[PDB]
């Protein structure tokens, strides 16, 4: 059994309820929209408009991000299955989730991300998939750094030969010669500042042009 | 026994050790660094500096931002005695925390808060302090928006009291009639977006030049 492939919600343990909200609202400005795109995942994908924006790149292409910080692939996977998908129709779907997979094994979140595509594949099967791979993390070399990189490493495989899935590791090579990650990439080491989307994005613009 | 105004750091149960990372870092900053303005906090606080908004209204006043997302007022307390508040003597002094003090009682986030101005005056008695306001948060009413309110009422009454400090607590139409936040001021009905910031920056750089 894989927990990370067990669509599950996020419980509210604050109080307000921020979860829901942003995946009910999700689901409601969908169905009153018609995107080309839809991007789906943690953090690094909500956050994506903290660099440059999200126009001279991105909204001409009429895109809807879901994104919710502290989201696990089981997480994406609930929300993909409750209404997400619904009443649109995108030519591309991007996904980015797994960094946040503590305590599951990198092939246990590469199995988590399998199901994400192919769940995207039998609901939208007139759309591309497009997976990003895991960004490094920490200031220094760390556990993460190499579970992060070894999920790299099986979802290229799993997506290499995939009709309709398309693996893009956007890392331009955040990590040092000495080891180290610079705060002006990711100020906090895991979140990415304006300069750190910019390889990001343009690596990942460059791809649904060719799509 | 305030567990709130206890120092305490954030243990690192993940295992990039982000945390001492950052703060490191601002021990860092601390030595070959000398700003007049100095803000500490939690994201609120962190997040500010990553909009434009930033470059054009604080970072002319030679600031430092020593924010971390997720931050409460234990791990505050905790950065400032151990180093953040070093070989720097910053004239203005910005505090931004207590909304992520799930678990404890608005009283008890006051009072954390409390022990963070006392510890700053000690450290840096020549800086004059701004503790901003916690703002609302969730898409509808909650509980929380109770608990921050509560916060910021206590603040008002405790903080006139105390030397060089004062409560900012600015508030845009956040919480409209209906009761419901827009995401257009804050994206997860929590962190403010760039609209949300304009509406609380603009009175906070005043009070600044001000001080200054
Ligand atoms: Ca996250």
């Amino acid at each position: 059994e894989n927990p990370a492939s067990k669509p599950t919600p996020v419980q509210d343990v604050q109080g307000d309820g921020r979860w829901m909200s942003l995946h009910h609202r999700f689901v409601a400005d969908s169905k009153d929209k018609e995107p080309e795109v839809v991007f789906i995942g943690d953090s690094l994908v909500q956050l994506m408009h903290q660099c440059e924006i999200w126009r001279e790149l991105f909204s001409p292409l009429h895109a809807l991000n879901f994104g919710i910080g502290g989201d696990s692939t089981q997480h994406v996977l609930w929300r993909l299955e409750n209404g997400e998908l619904e009443h649109i129709r995108p030519k591309i779907v991007v996904v980015w989730v797994g960094t946040n997979n503590h305590g599951h094994t990198a092939e246990q979140v590469t199995g988590g991300i399998k199901a994400i595509v192919q769940l995207v594949n039998e609901r939208q099967p007139q759309a591309r998939v497009v997976v990003l791979g895991l960004l490094p993390r920490g200031q220094h070399p760390n556990p993460l750094r190499e579970k992060n990189r070894r999920v790299n490493e099986l979802v290229r495989a799993a997506l290499a030969g995939h009709p309709r899935a398309h693996f893009l590791d956007a890392d331009p090579g955040f990590v040092h010669s000495d080891g180290t990650i610079s705060h002006h990439d990711m100020y906090d080491y895991l979140h990415l500042s304006r300069l750190g989307y910019t390889p990001v994005c343009r690596a990942l613009h460059s791809l649904l042009l060719r799509l | 026994s305030n567990p709130a105004a206890i120092p305490h750091a954030a243990e690192d149960i993940q295992g990039d050790d982000r945390w001492m990372s950052q703060h490191n870092r601002f021990v860092l900053d601390c030595k070959d660094k000398e700003p007049d303005v100095l803000f500490v906090g939690d994201s609120m606080v962190q997040l500010m500096q990553q909009y434009e908004i930033w470059r054009e209204l604080f970072s002319p006043l030679h600031a430092l931002n020593f924010g971390i997302g997720g931050d409460t007022t234990r791990h505050v307390l905790w950065r400032l005695k151990n180093g953040e508040l070093e070989n720097i003597k910053p004239k203005v002094i910005v505090v931004w925390v207590g909304t992520n003090n799930h678990e404890n009682t608005a009283e008890e986030v006051a009072g954390g808060i409390e022990a963070i101005v006392q510890l700053i005056n000690t450290r840096q008695p020549q800086a004059k302090i701004i503790v901003l306001g916690l703002l609302p948060r969730g898409e509808k009413p909650n509980p929380l928006r109770q608990k921050n309110a509560k916060v910021n009422q206590l603040l008002k009454v405790s903080l006139p009291k105390l030397a060089n400090v004062q409560l900012l607590d600015t508030d845009g139409g956040f919480v409209h009639s209906d009761g419901a936040i827009s995401c257009h001021d804050m994206f997860d009905f929590l962190h403010l977006t760039g609209g949300g910031y304009a509406k609380i920056c603009k009175p906070l750089h005043e009070l600044i030049m001000q001080l200054l």
